[PDB]
């Protein structure tokens, strides 16, 4: 992943 | 009512680096 | 964006990133038009020739961003989609006529220094500003070149081009719902949108009321920043009856 991980709440 | 006025620019009466280019094109 | 520059902080606070899930990638640009509504290009969501058919749960909306890849803790806000609305006469079969869609957010986004809506033009705005030679501004996190990717949001200012010149640059049928922009070969200067920028805003700053209006939506180009080619933008004002209808009903 080129993108930094997003907080799990948004997933 | 406040659309299109940027907090860090118009709201503070600061201009960005290239908006004058747009204004100069509006002849 | 090809041959643009890094955005200033808070320069384009209506900029929205459409972000795909699984797999985590840039889907398209978009723009914030109220606390609950985001504007984009229909082809960002539905485009059968490329097997693109995104549903609400496939995508997130990321607002207030500057860095392309970082999670911008305490600055950006991440929103879920309630419903996508694509123009019913969007022409994906042919020339991307009416390349426009709306997305309603599940929850209203709080405005901040970095998050703020753009205005939509009325008839008078369009008539005053949508003139050959008048420049607008295109922003996005799309490719830096046709054939790499930016660290931060890119910005380029481009002139609107005469309708005949637009038509004569392409074999594609150009409709009244489109306008084109960019420099001519003899103008020396360069710049264009590119892959990943579709759906983002073409904005102009009214010299009458000093507000920013979204006049266009980044739609398509034949490659990116090619000599004698232009970018084609959805004419937002021409589609505003549809915009108004959707927001009024839903
Ligand atoms: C489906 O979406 C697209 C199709 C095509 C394409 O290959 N064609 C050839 C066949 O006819 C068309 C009308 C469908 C266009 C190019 C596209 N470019 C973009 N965005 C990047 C971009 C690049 C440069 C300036 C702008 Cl304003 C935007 O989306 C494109
Ligand atoms: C896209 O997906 C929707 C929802 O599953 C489906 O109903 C629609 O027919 C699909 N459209 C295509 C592939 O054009």
């Amino acid at each position: 992943g080129d993108f930094e991980e997003i907080p799990e709440e948004y997933l | 009512a406040d659309c299109g006025l940027r907090p860090l620019f118009e709201k503070k009466s600061l201009e960005d680096k290239t908006e004058r280019e747009l204004l100069e094109s509006y002849i | 964006i090809v041959e643009g520059s890094d955005a200033e902080i808070g320069m384009s606070p209506w900029q929205v990133m459409l972000f795909r899930k699984s797999p985590q990638e840039l889907l398209c640009g978009a723009s914030l038009i109220s606390d609950r509504w985001v504007l984009t290009a229909a082809h960002c969501l539905l485009y059968p020739p490329w097997d693109k058919n995104f549903t609400e749960n496939d995508l997130l909306v990321r607002i207030g961003k500057h860095s392309r890849t970082r999670y911008e803790r305490n600055i950006e806000k991440i929103s879920m989609l309630e419903k996508i609305y694509i123009h019913p006469r969007y022409n994906w079969r042919e020339n991307l006529d009416r390349d426009i869609a709306l997305m309603k957010l599940k929850k209203p986004v709080a405005f901040s220094d970095y998050i703020h809506p753009v205005c939509l033009p009325d008839r008078e705005t369009a008539a005053s500003l949508l003139q050959a030679g008048y420049k607008g501004r295109v922003t996005g996190w799309g490719n830096l070149k046709e054939t790499g990717q930016p660290s931060v949001l890119q910005v380029v200012n481009l002139p609107i081009v005469e309708r005949p010149v637009c038509k004569d640059s392409t074999r594609i049928r150009i409709t009244d719902n489109m306008f084109c922009a960019g420099y001519k070969p003899d103008e020396g200067k360069r710049g264009d949108a590119c892959e990943g920028d579709s759906g983002g805003p073409f904005v102009m700053k009214s010299p009458f009321n000093n507000r920013w209006y979204q006049m266009g939506i980044v739609s398509w180009g034949e490659g990116c920043d090619r000599d004698g080619k232009y970018g084609f933008y959805t004419h937002v004002f021409r589609l505003k009856k549809w915009i108004q209808k959707v927001i009024d009903q839903f």
